[PDB]
């Protein structure tokens, strides 16, 4: 029901509310979207 | 060659440089999982064994 951000590019500033949910590159793979291998959806 | 089902693959690695980043980044694995943080973040860290 409730989702939490696990994968984020950088840490938040105090009282920042950043709610973009775009799937993006974590590792070596040059992609956005294309979830799998080394690109992931940010929340669980 | 890997440990049979009657043995666990337990191969001590010591006194060396650990390229944790390539293990994560490489496409040769079918899947990768880690308990803590990705090997690219562990890439410049020191461990016991």
């Amino acid at each position: 029901n409730y989702l939490y951000r696990l994968f984020r590019k950088s840490n938040l500033k105090p009282f920042e509310r950043d709610i973009s949910t775009e799937i993006y590159q974590a590792g070596s793979t040059p992609c956005n979207g294309v979830e799998g291998f080394n690109c992931y959806f940010p929340l669980q | 060659r890997f440990a049979s089902v009657y043995a666990w693959n337990r191969k001590r690695i010591s006194n060396c440089v650990a390229d944790y980043s390539v293990l994560y980044n490489s496409a040769s694995f079918s899947t990768f999982k880690c308990y803590g943080v990705s090997p690219t973040k562990l890439n410049d860290l020191c461990f016991t064994n």
